[PDB]
C-alpha cells in the first residue's frame, strides 16, 4: 500500500493500481478466474479488492 | 636575478601528463591502460622504457596529446593516510607513564617482541598474536599508552580516529581502508591504530537505515583484510575504546582481535606513583605528604590527579605564593573528588 | 552562475567555484565594481 | 591590586566598572560607589539604534 | 637591468589571473634530477609534471591548494587554504560589550572563569614560575534562567583573543560525516588564530550517553562527538585555544566529555539568593526613571524563585505599565503589577480562605 | 578491431602463484562438510552422466554461514590451493563507487571474465553487504547498491547450464538475506560451520598441538572435557597463549601450566551466575 | 513599539518581543493573527508547526537558518508559530529513543532565537491550546514574554458576536440579540 508511497512510489504499487485499474472492469470471470496465494496477507490493499 | 629569469624561462614550456595504469600488455607496443578518471585507451611506450618492467596493475604517466606511455611510477600516496603518519610529534618514553607496567611489558611481546627476535617463535613453533585491543574507564592513560608506545618508532606508525573515514559518497570509505592496508603492505613492520571503534564497529542491525549499510559495509571491508583470504605480515593491529560490549562479535572473535587488554583505575601505590610522576616539575617545599593525599585519594584517573596538580597550583596562585604548601594539595583533592558527583556507569563488561 | 569564497589584497583575485565544475581564481569584469562583491554571494560570470 | 570604596587589597577578585575604577564583591555595585555615568542617556541611544523606525508604505517615490 | 625588465615583462603576460585550483597529491624525484610532484584539479584528473613552476618544492607540501594553468597545467600560485562556509559563518567580528559590572550576583563563579582563562592568556610566567599547567577545559550548568549567556558574551566582550563560537545542533549535518570535517576545520581555524577561545551551547545536544541505539540519529551523532573528543584532548595537545561549554541538564553527557581534562572546570549556577534578585533589578533598573522612593529589598523579598531573566522582564513590564497611564517616574505600585503579570495570575472566586 | 574477449576486465583472478599455503588435510575435525562441498564442485568435473540418468542437478552456487570464526574462509582458503581451475577472488562491498552503475558493470567485467577463461570458481565473501532483504530506499546508495543486486541475480541465472563455473558464497548471518537467492536454480546447497564436538576438539587439537614441542607431561583430553563452547578459531588463540607464556618465562618448553593460564586467558569471562535463580 | 518607536526611548525601555497566545479552541487567536497581519505593515511570516517535521537529519534545523536569515534581511519583519507542541514539548529520556530530532531543532530555535549576538528588530508571534506540556526553555522570558489567553464570553462576549456575525448579513429591521445570549450559557464566537 502507500508504505512505499509519496516517498518514491516504490515502482511496483503503482504497477499494483493498474491491476486494480483493470479489475475494476467487467468480467463476470465468464468461465476465466484469476488465483491468488499469498503469506504476509495483512499488508496489501485487500479492502479496495474485497 | 636574471639567471633566476633564465630558470622561469625554461621552466615555462613544460607541459603536464596523465595519470593513469596498466591494465594489460596486448603487444610489444599495444598496451591497454585505464585513466584513474573513467576510460580506457590502448597506447604504446615510446621505444626504451624497459617494458618488462610494465605489469598488469603498475602505474604509469602518460602525454597528453600523443596519449602514450612515458614514465612509470610508483605507488600512490592515499591523503587519508599522510596526515597520519608524518604527523604526531614527539613525546617522552613509557618511563613518563606508570602503574600499570604488568600491562606495559606485556604490550612489548605482541609488538616489539616478535619483530625484534622472531627466532623463538620459530623455535617453539607458535605464531606471534596479532591484533590487540584496550578497554577501561575514560582517563585511564588509553590514548597516552599508544603516544608513548609510537614515540618510539615515530616514522612507521599509523594512527586513526575512527571517525573521520565517512563521506558523502556510497563507496569512497571502504577504499581509503584497501589503500592503508596496501601502504601497510608497502612499508614490512607497519602499526596500525584505531581508537574509538564504536564509532564504525557497531554490532549489527535488522535492516535499518541505508547509511548503516554504508558503515557496516566499511567495517566488514575491516572484517575481511584482517583474516580475509590474503594473510598479513608484521601489520600489527591496537585497537581503543571504552565500552566493548557495544561490538560486533564476529570483530571480537580472536584471530582478528587477538589478545584483550584491561585497563583499570589506579591502586593505591599506583595512585602514589602517578602522584609522584606528576609531582615533579613543580616550586614546592620540603613537605610533600604524598601518602595522606593517595589516603584521600579513591579512584581517580591519571588526568585526574594531573587535575589535582593543577588546582593546587591554582591554590598556590591564590594569595600569589610562589610556593606550594601541602595543604592546597589536599584542598584540591577535596574539589576534584566532589567533581565526581556526575559520574555514574564508569565501568564495562568485556566484550 | 557561480558562487564566491574569498578575496585577496590589493586586487579582487577572487575565488569561486561554479557549483560542481572546478573552482578558479577569477576576476570580475570591468563593467562592475570592486564593492558590492563580498564572500558567499552567487554571481553570474562569463563562460568564456 | 585595590578597591576604591574602601581601600581593601584585593588582587585577581576585583572588579572593573564602567567609571574605570577597581572594587571589591561589596562594593561593585553602582550604588555603592556613587557611579558619575548617564546609564539613562545610553539608553536613549542603544534601544535608538537596535529600534527600527517603522514606515507605513505611503509617500515613496515621485 | 633591460634584460631582467625583459624577462619580468614576458613573466607578467604568461602569468594570468584566471586559474583552475587543485591538490598537491605527492612529491617525487626522477633520476636520468631534481624534485617533482603530482597534482589533482577540481575537474577530477590528475596530472604529473617535472618542472613544477613558479613555486618552491620545499614550501609545497603533500595535499595543498594552488593556483595552476587551465592549458598548461603548471603550478603558478600558492594558495591559503580555506575552510567550510559554515566554518565561515562561526567566525565572530562584532564584538559586543557586556563588562562585568553588568552581570551580578556571581562573583565567586566569576573569579573561577577569570583565573581558569583570563589569567593563562594574560601572565604566563605566572602560571610558570610554581610552572604547573593551565586548566583545560571550563563548563557551565545549572537552571537555564540562572544567565549562562551572559559570561560568555561578557567574556568574549572584555577578552581580545581570537573568540569562536559554536551552536550545538550546527555539528549536525544532513549527509553523514561532515561534524568531524566541520569541528577539525573549526579547530584548526583556531590554530591560525593561536590566542583562540571558543564557546559552545546546548553541548547536551551532542554529548549524549551511548548505548544499544538503532537505526538513526545517534548513529552519526556519536561519530561527530568522538571526533570531537579526540580533536579536543589526547592525541597532539595543543595550549593555544580554550574551551568553554555550557548546558542545561548535566544527566545525558558521557564520562569522556567530563573526564578531567577534556572539561576542566564544573560551574554550577545557583540562582539569586535575595541580594543578587534585589540587585539585578536594581541594574535592568539602571535605564528607566525611577522615582528615588523604592526598596530593591522589599522587591527582592517580594521576588521568590525567579530568576536573572524573569527579574529583568518585571523591570521591562512596570515601564510599560507605568505608559500605560503616561506616567513619567515609576512606583513600587508598578513594580508589584509587573510582578503579578509576570507570575501568570489564573482566575479569580478563590476568596473562601482567610 | 575486435579485442581478446579477456581485454577489459580491470580484475584479476587468482594469480599464478598465490596459493594460500593451506593445505587440504590442514583443516583437522571438518570430514564431512570440507569433503562434501569438495564434490559439491569438483565432482561435477567427473560425474555428471549419473545426474542425467537418475537426475540430481547440481547446483551453480554455494552458500557457506556459521559463528564468526568455525573456518568458514580457512575451508575456501585450501580449495583455492589445491584445485586447478579459474579462481578469482571478490571482497564483498567493493563496487559501491559514487559513479552510476560502476557496479553492475563491474558485475558485467567479472562474470565476462569467468565465462571467457575457463572453468573457474567464483568466490563472493561476506555477501551479507549486499544481500539484504529490507527494501529501496532513496538517498544515493540503495538505487546503486540494489541496482547491482538486479545485475548479479541477473548474469547469475542464465550461464547456459552447461558452463562449469562454480560460484562460492559465505558470511556469518544467513538470515538478513533476500530469498531471491534462496531459489532452485542459483543456490541450492547451504552448508552451516557449526561449532566442534569433543571429537572435533581432539582432531584440532593433535593438528594444532602437532607442531609445537609439547613436553609430554601435558594432558590434552583433560583439558578437552571442559565444553565451555569453544570457537575453532579459540584452539589456535589458546596454543598462542601457552607459547608465548613459556617463551615469557624464558623456556623453548611447554607444560601443562601454559595450559591452565591458557583457559585462565581464553577460557575466562565465562562466569557470573545468581545462585537464588535455581 | 513598532509605529512608535518614541516612548520607549523618552523613557528607556525594551518591549517583550516574545508574545505567546493560548485558551479553548475556536475563540479568537486566528482572528487575532490575521487581523495584526492586515496591519503588519512588515514582511510578515506564516509558520505550520508540523512543516519543520522531516526524513532528514538536521534538515529541518537548516530550514530555520533560511528562517532567521530571511528575517534579518528583511528589516522589522514578524513571525508567527502555530501549534509548537510538535516541536519539543518535552525532554523523554526515561528511554531515550523516542522524539530527538524535532528536539534538536527545537534547540536550534532556541540558539538562533536568543543567545549569541542577538536578533535585533524581529517579533515573535505564537500560539497554542495546550500550553501546558512544553519545555520550560520556552517558557523562559525573553522568548516567550506575554501569556495571553482568550476565554469563553460569560454572556456579552456572545452578545458581541451576534453584532460580529449577525451582521454581515441580510436580516430584518426587528433585531434583537441580548434575548439570544441569554439562551446559550456556554458558546463560542465560532458556534455563533
Ligand atoms: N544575573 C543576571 N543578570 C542579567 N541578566 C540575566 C541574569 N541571569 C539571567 N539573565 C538573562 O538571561 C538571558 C539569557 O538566558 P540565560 O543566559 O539565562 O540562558 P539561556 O536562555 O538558556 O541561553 P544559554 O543557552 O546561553 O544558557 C539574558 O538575556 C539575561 O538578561
Ligand atoms: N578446523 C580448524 N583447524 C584449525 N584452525 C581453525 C579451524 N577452524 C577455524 N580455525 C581457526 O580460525 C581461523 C580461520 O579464520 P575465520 O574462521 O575467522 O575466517 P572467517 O570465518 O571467514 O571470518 P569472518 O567470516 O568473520 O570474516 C584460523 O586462523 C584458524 O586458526
Ligand atoms: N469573539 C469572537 N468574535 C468573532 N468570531 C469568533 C470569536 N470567537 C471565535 N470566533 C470564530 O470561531 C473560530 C475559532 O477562532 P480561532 O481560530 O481564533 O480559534 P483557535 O484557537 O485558532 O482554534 P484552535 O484552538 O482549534 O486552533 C474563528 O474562525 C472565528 O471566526
Ligand atoms: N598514568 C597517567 N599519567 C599521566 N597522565 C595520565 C595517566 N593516565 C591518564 N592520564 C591522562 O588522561 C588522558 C587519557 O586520555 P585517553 O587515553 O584518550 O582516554 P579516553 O580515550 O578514555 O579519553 C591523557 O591525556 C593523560 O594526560
Ligand atoms: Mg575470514
Ligand atoms: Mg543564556
Ligand atoms: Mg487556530
Amino acid at each position: 500500500r502507500l508504505e512505499g508511497g509519496s516517498g518514491g512510489d516504490s515502482e511496483v504499487q503503482r504497477t499494483m493500481l493498474e491491476l486494480l485499474n483493470q479489475l475494476d472492469g467487467f468480467e463476470a470471470t465468464k468461465n476465466i478466474k484469476v488465483i491468488m496465494a499469498t503469506n504476509r496477507i495483512d499488508i496489501l490493499d485487500s479492502a479496495l479488492l474485497r | 636575478q636574471y639567471e633566476k629569469s633564465e630558470n622561469d624561462l625554461k621552466a615555462l614550456q613544460s607541459v603536464g601528463q596523465i595519470v593513469g595504469e596498466v591494465l594489460k600488455q596486448l603487444t610489444e607496443e599495444k598496451f591497454i591502460v585505464k585513466a584513474t578518471n573513467g576510460p580506457r585507451y590502448v597506447v604504446g611506450c615510446r621505444r626504451q622504457l624497459d617494458k618488462s618492467k610494465l605489469k598488469p596493475g603498475t602505474r604509469v604517466a602518460l602525454d597528453m596529446t600523443t596519449l602514450t606511455i612515458m614514465r612509470y611510477l610508483p605507488r600512490e600516496v592515499d591523503p587519508l593516510v599522510y596526515n597520519m603518519s608524518h604527523e604526531d610529534p614527539g613525546n617522552v618514553s613509557y618511563s613518563e607513564i606508570g602503574g600499570l607496567s604488568e600491562q606495559i611489558r606485556e604490550l612489548r611481546e605482541v609488538i616489539e617482541l616478535p619483530l625484534t627476535n622472531p627466532e623463538l617463535f620459530q623455535r617453539v613453533g607458535i605464531i606471534p598474536p596479532k591484533g590487540c585491543l584496550l578497554y577501561g574507564p575514560p582517563g585511564t592513560g588509553k590514548t597516552l599508552l599508544a603516544r608513548a608506545v609510537a614515540s618510539q618508532l615515530d616514522c612507521n606508525f599509523l594512527k586513526v580516529v575512527s571517525s573521520s573515514i565517512v563521506d558523502k559518497y556510497i563507496g569512497e570509505s571502504a577504499r581509503l581502508i584497501r589503500e592503508m592496508f596496501n601502504y601497510a603492505r608497502d612499508h614490512q613492520p607497519c602499526i596500525i591504530f584505531m581508537d574509538e571503534i564504536d564509532a564504525i564497529g557497531g554490532r549489527r542491525f535488522s535492516e535499518g537505515t541505508s547509511a548503516d549499510r554504508e558503515i557496516q559495509r566499511t567495517l566488514m571491508e575491516l572484517l575481511n583484510q584482517m583474516d580475509g583470504f590474503d594473510t598479513l605480515h608484521r601489520v600489527k593491529m591496537i585497537m581503543a575504546t571504552n565500552r566493548p560490549d557495544t561490538l560486533d562479535p564476529a570483530l571480537l572473535r580472536p584471530g582478528r582481535l587477538d589478545r584483550k587488554i584491561h585497563i583499570d583505575l589506579p591502586n593505591e601505590q599506583a595512585r602514589l606513583d602517578i602522584l609522584k610522576i606528576h609531582a615533579g616539575p613543580i616550586t614546592k617545599h620540603g613537605e610533600i605528604d604524598y601518602e595522606a593525599i593517595v589516603k584521600l585519594s579513591d579512584g581517580f584517573n591519571g588526568a585526574d590527579l594531573r587535575n589535582v596538580c593543577t588546582e593546587a597550583g591554582m591554590f598556590a596562585i591564590r594569595a600569589d605564593h610562589d610556593f606550594v604548601v601541602q595543604e592546597d594539595f589536599m584542598k584540591a583533592v577535596r574539589k576534584v573528588a566532589d567533581s565526581k558527583k556526575l559520574e555514574s556507569k564508569l565501568d564495562y563488561k568485556p566484550v | 552562475c557561480t558562487k564566491i569564497i574569498n578575496a585577496d589584497s590589493e586586487d579582487p583575485k577572487y575565488i569561486i567555484n561554479v557549483k560542481q565544475f572546478a573552482k578558479f581564481v577569477v576576476d570580475l569584469s570591468d563593467q562592475v565594481a570592486p564593492t558590492d562583491i563580498e564572500e558567499g554571494m552567487r554571481v553570474g560570470v562569463d563562460r568564456n | 591590586n585595590r578597591c576604591f570604596m574602601c581601600r581593601k587589597k584585593v588582587g585577581l577578585t576585583g572588579f572593573d566598572c564602567r567609571c574605570g575604577n577597581l572594587f571589591c564583591g561589596l562594593h561593585r555595585y553602582s550604588d555603592k560607589h556613587n557611579c558619575p555615568y548617564d546609564y539613562k542617556a545610553e539608553a536613549a541611544a542603544k534601544i535608538r539604534k537596535e529600534n527600527p523606525v517603522v514606515v507605513a508604505e505611503k509617500i515613496q517615490r515621485i | 637591468k633591460d634584460k631582467i625588465k625583459e624577462n619580468s615583462e614576458k613573466i607578467k603576460v604568461n602569468k594570468t589571473l584566471p586559474y583552475l585550483v587543485s591538490n598537491v597529491i605527492e612529491l617525487l624525484d626522477v633520476d636520468p634530477k631534481g624534485k617533482c610532484a603530482v597534482i589533482k584539479t577540481s575537474t577530477r584528473q590528475t596530472y604529473f609534471l617535472p618542472v613544477i613552476g613558479l613555486v618552491d618544492a620545499e614550501k609545497l607540501k603533500p595535499g595543498d591548494l594552488v593556483g595552476v594553468n587551465k592549458d598548461s597545467y603548471l603550478i603558478l600560485e600558492t594558495l591559503p587554504t580555506e575552510y567550510d562556509s559554515r566554518v565561515k559563518a562561526m567566525e565572530v567580528d562584532e564584538r559586543p560589550t557586556e563588562q562585568y559590572s553588568d552581570i551580578g550576583g556571581l562573583d565567586k563563579q566569576i573569579q573561577e572563569l577569570v583565573e581558569a582563562i583570563v589569567l593563562p592568556m594574560n601572565h604566563k610566567e605566572k602560571f610558570e614560575n610554581l610552572g604547573i599547567q593551565p586548566p583545560k577545559g571550563v563548563l557551565m550548568y545549572g537552571p537555564p534562567g540562572t544567565g549562562k549567556t551572559l559570561l560568555a558574551r561578557a567574556c568574549a566582550a572584555q577578552t581580545k583573543a581570537t573568540f569562536l563560537k559554536l551552536a550545538g545542533p550546527q555539528l549536525v549535518q544532513m549527509f553523514i560525516g561532515d561534524g568531524a570535517k566541520l569541528v577539525r576545520d573549526a579547530f584548526a581555524l583556531a590554530k591560525e588564530k593561536a590566542p583562540s577561545i571558543i564557546f559552545i551551547d546546548e553541548l547536551d545536544a551532542i554529548g549524549t550517553k551511548r548505548f544499544d541505539s538503532e537505526k538513526a540519529g545517534d548513529r552519526e551523532v556519536q561519530r561527530t562527538m568522538l571526533e570531537l573528543l579526540n580533536q579536543l584532548d589526547g592525541f597532539q595537545p595543543n595550549t593555544q585555544v580554550k574551551v568553554i561549554a555550557a548546558t542545561n541538564r548535566v544527566d545525558i553527557l558521557d564520562p569522556a566529555l567530563l573526564r578531567s581534562g577534556r572539561l576542566d572546570r564544573k560551574i554550577e549556577f545557583p540562582m539569586p539568593n535575595e541580594e543578587a534578585r534585589a540587585r539585578i533589578m536594581q541594574i535592568h533598573s539602571r535605564k528607566m526613571n525611577v522615582s528615588p522612593d523604592v526598596n530593591y529589598e522589599e522587591l527582592a523579598r517580594c521576588t521568590d524563585d525567579f530568576n536573572g531573566a524573569q527579574c529583568k522582564a518585571v523591570c521591562v513590564e512596570a515601564g510599560m505599565i507605568a505608559l500605560r497611564r503616561g506616567a513619567t517616574e515609576l512606583t513600587h505600585e508598578d513594580y508589584m503589577e509587573g510582578i503579578l503579570e509576570v507570575q501568570a495570575k489564573k482566575k479569580a472566586n478563590l476568596q473562601y480562605y482567610a | 578491431d575486435v579485442l581478446p574477449p579477456e581485454a577489459d576486465s580491470s580484475i584479476m583472478m587468482l594469480t599464478s602463484d598465490q596459493k594460500p599455503d593451506v593445505m587440504y588435510a590442514d583443516i583437522g575435525g571438518m570430514d564431512i562438510q570440507k569433503q562434501e562441498v569438495r564434490e559439491a564442485v569438483e565432482l561435477p568435473l567427473t560425474h555428471f552422466e549419473l545426474y542425467k540418468q537418475i537426475g540430481i542437478d547440481p547446483p551453480r552456487g554455494v552458500l557457506m554461514y556459521g559463528p564468526p570464526g568455525c573456518g568458514k574462509t580457512m575451508l575456501a582458503k585450501a580449495v583455492a590451493h589445491h584445485t586447478t581451475a579459474a579462481f578469482i577472488r571478490v571482497v564483498g562491498s567493493e563496487f559501491v563507487q559514487k559513479y552510476l552503475g560502476e557496479g553492475p558493470r563491474m558485475v558485467r567485467d567479472v562474470f565476462r571474465l569467468a565465462k571467457e577463461n575457463a572453468p573457474a570458481i567464483i568466490f563472493i565473501d561476506e555477501i551479507d553487504a549486499i544481500a539484504t532483504k529490507r527494501f529501496d530506499a532513496q538517498t544515493g546508495a540503495d538505487r546503486e547498491v540494489q541496482r547491482i543486486l538486479l545485475e548479479l541475480l541477473n548474469q547469475m541465472d542464465g550461464f547456459d547450464q552447461n558452463v562449469n563455473v562454480k560460484v562460492i558464497m559465505a558470511t556469518n548471518r544467513a538470515d538478513t538475506l533476500d530469498p531471491a537467492l534462496l531459489r532452485p536454480g542459483r543456490l541450492d546447497r547451504k552448508i552451516e560451520f557449526p561449532l566442534p564436538d569433543r571429537r572435533q576438539k581432539r582432531l584440532i587439537f593433535s593438528t594444532i598441538t602437532s607442531k609445537m614441542n609439547l613436553s609430554e607431561e601435558v594432558d590434552l583430553e583433560d583439558y578437552v572435557a571442559r565444553p565451555d563452547k569453544i570457537s575453532g578459531a579459540d584452539i589456535n588463540s589458546i596454543c598462542q597463549e601457552s607459547g608465548m607464556l613459556a617463551v615469557r618465562e624464558n623456556r623453548y618448553i611447554v607444560l601443562a601450566k601454559d595450559f591452565e593460564k591458557a583457559y585462565k586467558t581464553v577460557i575466562k569471562k565465562d562466569e557470573q551466575e545468581h545462585e537464588f535463580y535455581k | 513599539p513598532l509605529l512608535h518607536p518614541e516612548r520607549f526611548v523618552n523613557l528607556g525601555i525594551e518591549p517583550p518581543k516574545g508574545v505567546l497566545l493560548f485558551g479553548p479552541p475556536g475563540t479568537g487567536k486566528t482572528l487575532c493573527a490575521r487581523a495584526v497581519a492586515n496591519r503588519t505593515d512588515a514582511c510578515f511570516i506564516r509558520v505550520i508547526g508540523s512543516e519543520l517535521v522531516q526524513k532528514y537529519v538536521g534538515e529541518g534545523a537548516r530550514m530555520v537558518r533560511e528562517l532567521f536569515e530571511m528575517a534579518r534581511t528583511k528589516k522589522a519583519c514578524l513571525i508567527f508559530f502555530d501549534e509548537i507542541d510538535a516541536i519539543g514539548g518535552a525532554r523523554f529520556d526515561d528511554g531515550a529513543g523516542g522524539d530527538n530530532e524535532v528536539q534538536r531543532t527545537m534547540l536550534e530555535l532556541i540558539n538562533q532565537l536568543d543567545g549569541f549576538d542577538p536578533r535585533g528588530n524581529i517579533k515573535v508571534l505564537m500560539a497554542t491550546n495546550r500550553p501546558d506540556t512544553l519545555d520550560p526553555a520556552l517558557m523562559r522570558p525573553g522568548r516567550l514574554d506575554r501569556k495571553i489567553e482568550f476565554s469563553l464570553p460569560d454572556l456579552e462576549g456572545r452578545t458581541h458576536i451576534f453584532k460580529i456575525h449577525a451582521r454581515s448579513m441580510s436580516v430584518e429591521r426587528d433585531i434583537r440579540f441580548e434575548l439570544l445570549a441569554r439562551l446559550c450559557p456556554n458558546s463560542t464566537g465560532a458556534e455563533i
